[PDB]
């Protein structure tokens, strides 16, 4: 789930 | 063959045996045979007749000049006649290094200084990271004004900071004229901080007025340019302290010093012509007949000339006869009336030798501004995270808030996270001023047989006025040590592998399973770990076998299958579970925190801060904004 | 709310909190009384006393 407000996966950088 | 001059000094007879001496001085490779000159008094005819006889009787390639007295109107001659007739020349101290901007056209100058408008980059980079910002300009009726006046504007709207300008004023402060406008046009003025250009006459006639009319006390800020504080070894009177100049470097090698970089930095410069054509140029020096169309042959050789480098200092001149990019050292005025280094300046980022700046009285008794703290910290992920300083524009980026690790020689660092925020807006509400610094002992706090270090250690030492950060509250802080309201809830909590029904399961509470030995977490020298101890003695005997490294290590031994159950804060335990590779999850969850406690602000006993920021932080807790930086920091996929 | 609602029947509370505030005793400005009352409170969460009372 890529919301537009804030996504965790969005605001903390990820690997893949 | 190169010439030295020397003038208007100590008779250095002796000097100039010892710069004749070195005939080889294996500075460079080859060394052309030096010859000295010296005039005995600084005159148009008498340095027109000495250079035109030398130049026309020894055949010279290029020539070194040494300064003077520190007068003007000496460098004009100088160009005039290195145009004329065409030999290098170059200015190496004294009033004779002045930057002389629009230069002869096809004069070869080459005066080793630093033109106003790095002086004021340099300046306004210490103003900024003072945060000042208040622009009283005071400039004198002198020929270089205007072109000062340009350049103060041209790099005010060359940065990031506002630079909100308050006043800028001309006065005639020369030999003669009305004391009292000036000294009326003095008396109404209010700005912390003060830019002066003028002359050194000027100088002391302006600083001796401004302490006339009460302008030189511990509230103000004076900066001027290396223009004037003249002889940089006789400071006179009536000179504030704390003077704040920018001088390049070499601001104390000695005279003979300075030769050997004025006949290296024309030797490596013939030498790096040689590599490329094999030859020296021939001396061109006519003062008779004056002869001479554009040559190409000196042309080119002067344009070889412009870079050199050597002995780990980069001298590049610009087209203009001045060096660009250049290391200038900060300079100001002790207590004790003598010039010393302050900060330094290399390659575009400023340092400083005190993380804030030390204000004296007329007694001495170096006074402390009261609206000003020191605030102890350091990094907890979730709530301070430190930063490098990006390579930029030296600064880091702006919503962040410079921090330095204490331990002279310094780092700056740049601090992030929660409670930095949360500092901020205190700041901004409580009218107050503050210096972050991390710690450097043990984390947050322990009593070694009365020796506390971290964050209690520091403030109940009085080394601090608050200890922000990741700090609970417990009974043994509190006695010795104040605390404000809480806005972080936290407490005990267990992590598990995705068994256990609290504390007081036999599971903890009787460590006498034959097979299976559960093991524990208890990151030790922390507050979790004095509470455990204290009231359950044979888990503290059990859980010696546990690993103990940081808050990241427990997670990849939990992931592997070494250890079974976590024991550690709350509000990190389940924030450290909301972003993780899978769903490692904990026990039954907010109904399963033990001791419940909250984060808060430590505070010297009997601070008068204590009861005004406290109702600013149930301010802050009660209309809301505690919870929009929780879903700006706090917040997780699982 | 929730004693009620998980009390007597056919309750329930809806979502959950929305503004979280603690509870505290109410003391008259600069009481001498309250660096003790707050030590008390402090040690009595600690000690396990308060888990004990709530879930009595
Ligand atoms: C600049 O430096 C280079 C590197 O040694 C040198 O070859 C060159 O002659 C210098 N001057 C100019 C104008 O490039
Ligand atoms: C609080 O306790 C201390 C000792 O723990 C005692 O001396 C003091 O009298 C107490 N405060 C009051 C207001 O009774």
């Amino acid at each position: 789930r890529i919301t537009g407000i804030n996504d965790p996966r969005l605001r903390n950088p990820s690997d893949k | 063959t190169v010439a030295v001059v020397f003038s208007s000094s100590g008779p250095p007879q002796a000097q100039f045996r010892a710069r004749l001496t070195p005939q080889s001085f294996l500075d460079l490779p080859l060394e052309i045979q030096p010859l000295t000159v010296g005039v005995n008094t600084t005159n148009p005819s008498s340095l027109l007749t000495q250079i035109c006889g030398l130049l026309g009787a020894a055949h010279v390639h290029g020539i070194v000049f040494e300064d003077n007295v520190d007068t003007e109107a000496v460098a004009q001659i100088l160009d005039f006649i290195s145009s004329q007739t065409h030999v290098p020349i170059l200015s190496i101290s004294g009033g004779s290094a002045v930057v002389l901007t629009p230069k002869e056209p096809g004069s070869a100058f080459l005066q080793l200084g630093v033109s106003l408008e790095q002086q004021l980059q340099v300046l306004f980079k210490v103003l900024e990271e003072y945060d000042w910002s208040a622009f009283a300009v005071i400039t004198s009726l002198h020929p270089g004004h205007a072109l000062f006046l340009e350049g103060v504007r041209a790099v005010a709207d060359a940065s990031h900071v506002s630079w909100r300008l308050l006043d800028v004023v001309t006065l005639e402060l020369g030999p003669g004229g009305p004391r009292a406008r000036t000294q009326r046009l003095l008396r109404q003025l209010d700005a912390p901080v003060f830019v002066a250009y003028c002359s050194r006459e000027e100088a002391e006639v302006l600083f001796a007025e401004a302490a006339q009319a009460g302008l030189v006390g511990p509230g103000h800020v004076w900066l001027v340019p290396n223009l004037a504080l003249g002889s940089t070894d006789a400071p006179p009177a009536t000179f504030p302290v704390g003077l704040i100049s920018v001088v390049t470097e070499s601001w104390r090698l000695s005279l003979r010093q300075k030769v050997r970089d004025g006949v290296a930095i024309l030797a490596l410069g013939a030498h790096s012509y040689w590599r490329q054509h094999g030859t020296l140029p021939a001396p061109a020096g006519d003062c008779r007949v004056h002869p001479g169309p554009v040559s190409p042959a000196r042309e080119a050789f002067y344009r070889h000339l412009l870079n050199v480098t050597w002995e780990g200092r980069d001298f590049s001149f610009s087209p203009g006869g001045y060096l660009v990019q250049p290391t200038m050292v900060v300079i100001a005025l002790n207590r004790h009336r003598l010039w010393e280094m302050v900060g330094r300046w290399e390659h575009g980022v400023l340092y400083m030798k005190y993380p804030v700046w030390p204000r004296y009285s007329a007694s001495l008794q170096p006074v402390v501004d009261s609206r000003h703290l020191t605030v102890a910290t350091l990094e907890e992920r979730p709530f301070v995270i430190v930063e490098s300083p990006d390579p930029g524009t030296g600064g880091c980026v702006p919503n962040t808030v410079p921090c330095r690790r204490q331990s002279a020689p310094y780092t700056k660092l740049c601090c992030k996270g929660f409670c930095i925020d949360i500092l901020k807006k205190l700041a901004r509400v409580v009218k107050f001023s503050y210096d972050l610094y991390l710690v450097t002992n043990g984390k947050h706090g322990k009593r070694v047989r009365g020796v506390w270090n971290g964050m209690i250690g520091e403030v109940y030492y009085k080394r601090a006025d608050m200890a922000i950060g990741s700090l609970t509250i417990n009974e043994e802080r509190s006695e010795i040590v104040d605390f404000s309201v809480p806005f972080v809830e936290t407490g005990i909590s267990v992590m598990v592998a995705r068994t256990v029904s609290g504390l007081s399961d036999k599971k903890f509470q009787r460590p006498q399973d034959q097979y299976p030995p559960f093991r524990f977490g208890t990151v030790p020298n922390g507050s979790t770990e004095r509470n455990i101890r204290s009231n359950y003695r044979d888990m503290h005997t059990h859980m010696v076998k546990f690993n103990q490294r940081s808050v990241e290590d427990a997670l990849t031994s939990l992931k592997m299958g070494k250890l079974d159950a976590f024991i550690y804060d709350a509000a990190v335990l389940n924030y450290m579970a909301g972003k993780d590779e899978g769903c490692k999850l904990v026990t039954i969850g907010s109904g399963k925190v033990f001791a419940t406690t909250g984060y808060g602000i430590a505070m010297q006993k009997d601070s008068h801060w204590k009861r005004a920021i406290d109702l600013a932080l149930l301010q802050f807790l009660g209309d809301g904004e505690t919870q929009k930086l929780e879903t700006v920091w706090l917040s997780g996929i699982c | 709310l929730e004693f009620e609602a998980s009390q007597k029947c056919d309750l329930v509370t809806t979502g959950e909190l929305f503004f979280r505030s603690g509870f505290g005793i109410g003391m008259r400005k600069d009481s001498p009384w309250k660096q003790n009352v707050s030590l008390s409170i402090l040690k009595s969460h600690e000690n396990g006393f308060m888990e004990d009372l709530d879930k009595t």
